[PDB]
């Protein structure tokens, strides 16, 4: 039982025929074939069946149909009983179209939930109950503590706390308004519009306030109360008492979407309100009685599920020896491969704890070694996160004296389990395929543990026995051993500064020492850290506390294969000052496997990471879950509790975990995690099922258009799409659910006249929904989402995330470069959603509308001419300025990241002049990993077009005062990102295990060291940037002959 | 240990190469292979010894102050060979105890026929072209083979899923046969005892329908298991074909990277290395 191979309604069939024959197996042994509609509910089918069943022998033996339920086999190989009989036949995921009639047993509500959960996580929860692994069963039970703990924190301050969970405030991370946003106000004031639905008839009433941006929602309500009852003749004392009594009896909500102002932040800190300052948009809020909202809130009821002699390591005086016994098979041609051998190594993150050890060489057809491998490490020196990395390697040497080694299949193993027990006895490990592009012999970054796929080479090992269970020592024993070894090792004589100064005197407070610790901590995380600097950092480890953000580099300077050194490091981290999250997240990547370090990193997140920043880094924080040794850890317990107490976090927590459930390397870890989230998140699971079911209908419908109907015309495919979305099973699923891109938006009835299949080859679906909000006319009357099945969206998702962080860095330094990081969520294997940007067009669409019929070569002024026509008069200067600041930020963003092919097809412009880039998918210059050149000459095609706009149409654009201002924005912005180069290396570093082709090893991330000139000084970097931009110009002598195909007329010059 | 030892012909002098250029040259080589790049100290002077011990390159920074050359303060060496090169003879444990191994295989520039093995002067001036053409052709063959490998992996996994669904489906139809014999037997003995004959054949006829269904499904699993066996073997052969190309493709990538410095004598033009080197 796995997930699903296809998203079709039957095994091997995308669409059931409008009427289908269903085998029914009655309780009396009879078998009845029954023609059912594919959209028939199980209620209907059972009714039709029991009427048809009277025509069959032994019919009087059947009870009433209310005493039976259906059971059948689903495409996930599961024996599913269907208690919820409201479900249509085509949405049962039946393997074969048959149904067995049985009497229902057990708790109906429990079994309905376990299906809803299994459907949402893409994996039947009965598969978890089948696992013999004690760590899996321990995780399922023990993690319920986090669930109960969070549900109590929700229902503690009822009903306000339940409203905070369901509708968390969407605020910026800081209330301080940078001065270029404050001066966009009117003397620090903003005009808001408060709406009220007054009704026997649902009429709408308007009150216009003018308030400071510091107002808490209670004061905005209070000012509304004031303006309302000023005409209502009242005494001053009653009015001052009327405002004071009823200000906390109402709440404020954004008109159009479900974003409430439930908490006491200043008004301008709310993301909707700060945005309206930037865009110069009129805020339209909706005031409702606080009790009218608490009535909508569903009662979240959480139910506990059904499944709810040791010698110390440090007294084992022996060296580590592991036995390589044999391997089942390897797939090599005996005539082309000489011999095979198992290559081993003991690792801590990425660094070996001793010399790698190889087995003897054996022939391929007989992989048996029976060979003890003896390692250069003592058993008590093994760090907590110590692992065994191995692989089967083939060797062939047919040319001269040179020899060729190649890895065949690999596997990693934690040397202690989740209970701190040193592995013992025999152990069989199923190896993994060699990743594409990997040429090394070992793979210490890949996932630990056996391949769940058991139809692979199976390498048998044996570990040593010590006549007792060996446990990693307790933390009390580790700290005590360090106290009498931290002052017994560090503090001898002064001559210990010239042999191995890891034993020097402990008060060197010189500046040459203090200023080197400053330079070391500011180096980028990918820089080489040398052996002296490791000895130097370690020798001054006690002063590193004064510069606490050096902790990453000091941790790479500890000798992890020495228990005495590690123990001292444990005591230093125990009391280490918490540091900012942007630096604690580095300790959570693949480079820091130790539990005590990662604990510290999580304690810094509990202390400084706001829910807004957790939503900002959620991608990376889910990714690093793959690097945790065990299922039960401090990072997941922190992430789980946070998602269980903020539904906006839990939404994207679900989807990002769900998105990777196809990757079998982590599908169990994320499955077990998604289960415990689903089982405890409260009412949101139902909302998610409407979302999950909505996507499956779109995946199945796009599979058809991409496979069966691929050879048909657009008009015939479009005909097929219309008739499919009008079926009752499609209208039920694709209407009335929450947009996965942004759950604040409600998707109502489909506007089928606006839905279409987009022309591109992946068959994207352009989908349009009504907005069921009563104030939908003031926000989005249209919710437009593009569904794409065929392309990997993770790069687009990462690039867009990065772009948003760059925009924050520029805002904090007074640089107003307006980006547009549109929505993009990946919902599974090469399938996801894209938020549409209303009233925006590609540069090509604007030139195709310029123009002059049959242009072949577009004129350079069409874009500037379009902007003049859209922003005539006084609003012209505000539009040109927006185009300038928006073009500048993307220019620097696309250079630092290496996003290529910037032309009129993936650059878009809003009517009001804001420019933004779309379609990334390829960054860090990874097409050139096969050729070598990381910098040639690819002139930006749209220079002259943009220069005309920036220079407001001057004839000689390069000499205008406006272009010189444009250069300074890019120069200032580029250095701004360069000053934060450690964060972006850290973010990409957290994404290594995700499986993106452009992001496989740390050498892939090294591209931004060159574009950010991290090996230079600040002046040499800026000169480097001006040169790279100068090379990337474009001017008169352009070989512009064709724009569709880009043919080039004569002048071949040969 | 000589009369005069020069700076250029030393195997480690690379000039202004970056950190990434060092990663390519120090990989899977034998004891004794090392190189130098520009030091992390912004001043000129530092030379780096890189010894492979247990398959690891240890980085040891030599802090550089004043116009002298050495390891640490004060930089008081007399020749560069004493600094880095002479370690080839005696043990390297005096430098750092983390590299207790010697230096045996030198990748020599003048041992050309050991790496550059073309016979005539006309055949040498193409070994970068021949090695790169062999890389791009065999890389895309392995690319095409790996895409069949991942695809066949998915299809094989789906057949195992469909087989487990057949096993449970067959498990369920088997119960319907054993349930029918429980109920009908108390009646087939009675409908003979009650003279009813239409009812006897209807129960037999209905059990014949169940018979035909189970027989058709078992055959449907049989044809799936037959197809699983053949594709699992087709898979193993796809792996054999890749595992024979993989070690040859690894060397061609390193060989082409080795020959990047060799074509200096047959210098193919600069932008020509945008077509004489690939595209
Ligand atoms: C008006 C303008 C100018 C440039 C270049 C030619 N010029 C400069 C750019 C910045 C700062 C100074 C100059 C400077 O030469 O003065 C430009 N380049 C772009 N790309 C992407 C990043 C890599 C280079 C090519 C994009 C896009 N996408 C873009 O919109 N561009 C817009
Ligand atoms: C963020 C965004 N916004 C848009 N808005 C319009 O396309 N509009 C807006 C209304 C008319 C119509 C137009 N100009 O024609 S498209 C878009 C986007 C982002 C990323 N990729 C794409 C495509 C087209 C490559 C994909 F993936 F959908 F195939 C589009």
């Amino acid at each position: 039982m796995p997930p699903r191979p296809s998203s079709g309604e039957l095994w091997g069939i995308h669409l059931m025929p409008p009427r289908i024959l269903v085998e029914c197996l009655l309780p009396n042994g009879m078998i009845v074939t029954l023609e059912c509609l594919r959209e028939a509910t199980l209620i209907t089918i059972k009714h039709e069946l029991f009427k048809e069943a009277r025509k069959y022998p032994l019919h009087q033996l059947l009870q009433d149909e209310s005493s039976y339920i259906f059971v059948s086999v689903t495409q996930e190989a599961e024996r599913e009983e269907f208690f919820d009989e409201t479900r249509r036949l085509c949405d049962l995921r039946l393997f074969q179209p048959f149904l067995k009639v049985i009497e229902p047993v057990g708790n109906r509500e429990e079994k309905i939930l376990n299906r809803e959960i299994g459907f949402a996580i893409g994996m039947p929860v009965c598969e978890f109950d089948m696992v013999k692994d004690p760590e899996v069963q321990d995780f399922r039970r023990n993690i319920l503590n986090v669930c109960k703990e969070a549900v109590d924190l929700r229902d503690l301050n009822s009903p306000h706390s339940r409203a905070m969970y369901v509708y968390p405030p969407n605020v910026e991370s800081s209330p301080e308004l940078p001065k270029h946003i404050y001066n966009k106000l009117d003397k620090g004031q903003i005009i808001v519009v408060i709406w009220v639905i007054v009704s026997p008839n649902n009429d709408k009433q308007k009150y216009t306030l003018k308030i400071n941006h510091d107002c808490v929602p209670e004061q905005v309500i209070a000012e509304a109360i004031r303006k309302k009852t000023r005409s209502m003749l009242l005494s001053s004392e009653q009015l001052k008492l009327c405002v004071l009594e009823y200000q906390g009896k109402y709440i404020l909500k954004v008109c159009g979407c479900d974003e409430y102002f439930l908490e006491k932040y200043p008004l301008s800190q709310y993301k909707y309100i700060r945005s309206c300052i930037m865009l110069g948009r009129m805020p339209n809020l909706m005031l409702m009685a606080k009790e009218s909202l608490y009535s909508q809130l569903p009662m979240d009821c959480f139910t506990m599920p059904s499944y709810s002699s040791t010698k110390s390591l440090w007294v084992i005086n022996s060296a580590l020896r592991i036995k390589i016994l044999c391997a089942t098979y390897v797939n090599v041609n005996i005539r082309d491969i000489d011999k095979i051998y198992v290559r081993t190594g003991i690792y801590h993150g990425g660094e070996p704890l001793c010399d790698n050890v190889n087995t003897q060489r054996v022939p391929c057809s007989n992989p048996r070694w029976n060979e003890w491998l003896n390692y250069d490490i003592y058993i008590p020196d093994l760090p907590r996160a110590a692992r065994l990395c191995l692989s089967i390697c083939s060797v062939k040497g047919r040319k001269g004296a040179k020899e060729e080694h190649c890895p065949l299949a690999w596997g990693n193993i934690n040397l202690f389990d989740y209970t701190d027990t040193l592995v013992s006895g025999k152990m069989a490990l199923n190896l993994w395929p060699v990743p594409h592009g990997l040429e090394d012999l070992l793979n210490p970054i890949g996932v630990t543990g056996s391949n769940p796929n058991k139809e692979t080479p199976c390498l048998e090992l044996e570990f040593d026995w010590f006549s007792s269970v060996v446990k990693f020592p307790d933390m009390s024993v580790i700290e005590e051993h360090a106290n009498w070894s931290v002052s017994r090792e560090a503090g001898f004589s002064y001559s210990h500064a010239g042999l191995s100064n890891r034993l020097a005197r402990d008060n060197e407070l010189r500046e040459n020492d203090k200023e080197q610790l400053k330079a070391i901590s500011t180096r980028d995380p990918l820089s080489e850290i040398t052996e002296q600097e490791k000895d130097f950092l370690w020798s001054h480890r006690h002063y590193c506390v004064t510069i606490p953000e050096i902790l990453p580099k000091l941790l790479l300077s500890v000798k992890w294969n020495s228990r005495d050194e590690v123990a001292q490091m444990y005591c230093l981290v125990k009391d280490w000052p918490p540091i900012k999250p942007e630096q604690a997240m580095e300790l959570l990547d693949c480079n820091y496997p130790d539990p005590m370090v990662r604990g510290f990193a999580v304690r810094c997140l509990e202390k400084y990471l706001t829910d807004d920043k957790l939503s900002q880094y959620l991608i990376q924080l889910v990714q690093v879950l793959k690097y945790e040794q065990y299922l039960d850890n401090l990072l997941v317990r922190f992430l789980l509790k946070k998602a269980l107490t903020n539904q906006r976090i839990g939404h994207f927590f679900f989807w990002h975990l769900k998105s990777e459930m196809h990757n079998k390397t982590v599908s169990q870890r994320f499955g077990l995690l998604l289960e415990s989230y689903c089982r405890a998140c409260g009412m949101y699971l139902k909302h998610l099922n409407r979302q999950v079911e909505a996507m499956e209908k779109l995946i199945n419908l796009t599979d058809i258009l991409k496979q069966e109907k691929k050879d048909e015309t657009q008009k015939v495919q479009m005909k097929f799409l219309v008739e499919q979305m009008r079926r009752p099973d499609f209208m039920d699923a694709l209407q009335g659910f929450l947009s996965p891109l942004n759950p604040a938006h409600q998707l109502g009835n489909l506007r089928l006249e606006e839905c279409r299949i987009m022309s591109s080859a992946k068959r994207p679906l352009w989908l349009n929904w009504e907005n069921p909000d009563i104030m939908s006319e003031l926000l989005f009357q249209n919710n437009e989402i593009i569904f794409k099945n065929g392309d990997d969206l993770r790069q687009d998702m990462l690039t867009l995330q990065i772009i948003r962080i760059m925009e924050n860095i520029w805002q904090n330094q007074g640089l107003d470069l307006r980006m547009l990081p549109y929505g993009c969520l990946s919902i599974g294997d090469c399938v996801g959603l894209i938020e549409v940007v209303r009233n925006s067009h590609t540069i090509m669409q604007i030139q195709c509308k310029g123009g002059l019929k049959g242009a072949l070569q577009f004129n350079s002024h069409t874009l500037h001419q379009w902007l003049k026509d859209k922003n005539k008069g006084e609003i012209y200067d505000a539009a040109i300025d927006l185009f300038t600041r928006s073009c500048a930020g993307y220019c620097v963003a696309t250079f630092i990241l290496g996003i290529g092919d910037r032309h009129n097809s993936n650059i878009m412009v809003k009517d009001d002049g804001q420019l933004f880039h779309i379609d990334f998918g390829h960054f860090l210059d990874h097409k050139k990993k096969k050729f070598g050149y990381k910098r040639e000459r690819v002139p930006f095609v749209l220079t002259q077009d943009f220069l005309i706009v920036i220079s407001k149409g001057a004839q000689e654009c390069t000499k205008t005062r406006e272009f010189e201002r444009f250069q300074e924005m890019c120069y200032k912005a580029y250095l701004a990102i360069r000053q934060h180069a450690n964060l972006f290396i850290n973010l990409f570093s957290m994404m290594l295990g995700s499986g993106m082709p452009e992001l496989q090893s740390f050498d892939d991330i090294a591209y931004i060291r060159k574009t950010l000139a991290l090996d230079k000084t600040e002046q040499e970097a800026l000169e480097y940037f001006m040169k790279q931009m100068n090379d990337a110009r474009h001017g008169g002598w352009t070989t512009k002959m064709d724009w569709i195909f880009h043919t080039i007329k004569q002048h071949a010059l040969n | 240990m000589n009369n005069n030892m020069s700076l250029q012909d030393a195997e480690w002098y690379w000039g202004d190469i970056s950190r990434e250029e060092v990663n390519e040259k120090l990989r899977d080589t034998a004891d004794g292979t090392f190189l130098v790049r520009d030091a992390s100290t912004k001043m000129h002077g530092d030379y780096t010894l890189t010894l492979r011990k247990g398959g690891n390159n240890k980085l040891i920074k030599i802090f550089h102050r004043d116009g002298k050359y050495g390891f640490s303060d004060p930089l008081t060496f007399s020749s560069v060979v004493e600094l880095i090169n002479h370690y080839r003879n005696e043990s390297l444990a005096q430098y750092n105890p983390k590299l207790d191994v010697k230096l045996l295989y030198p990748v020599s520039k003048y041992q050309q026929d050991q790496v550059v093995k073309e016979d005539n002067i006309e055949a040498v001036g193409k070994k970068l072209h021949e090695y790169n053409t062999q890389f791009q052709e065999k890389s895309r063959e392995y690319d095409r083979l790996y895409e069949e490998y991942t695809r066949t992996s998915q299809e094989i996994q789906m057949k195992r899923t469909a087989i487990e669904a057949f096993n449970e489906t067959i498990k369920i139809f088997e119960e319907q046969c054993q349930t029918q014999e429980r109920y009908s037997k108390e009646y087939i003995e009675k409908f003979k005892r009650e003279g009813n004959e239409k009812e006897i054949q209807r129960i037999m006829h209905n059990y014949d329908k169940l018979k035909s269904r189970i027989s058709e499904i078992i055959d449907s699993r049989r044809r799936l298991e037959e197809d699983l066996k053949k594709q699992a073997a087709e898979y193993r052969e796809i792996d054999k074909r890749m595992n024979s190309i993989k070690p040859d493709l690894i060397q061609l990538r390193k060989t082409r990277d080795q020959y990047l410095m060799w074509l200096t004598q047959k210098g193919v033009r600069q932008k020509k290395l945008n077509e004489w080197l690939g595209n």
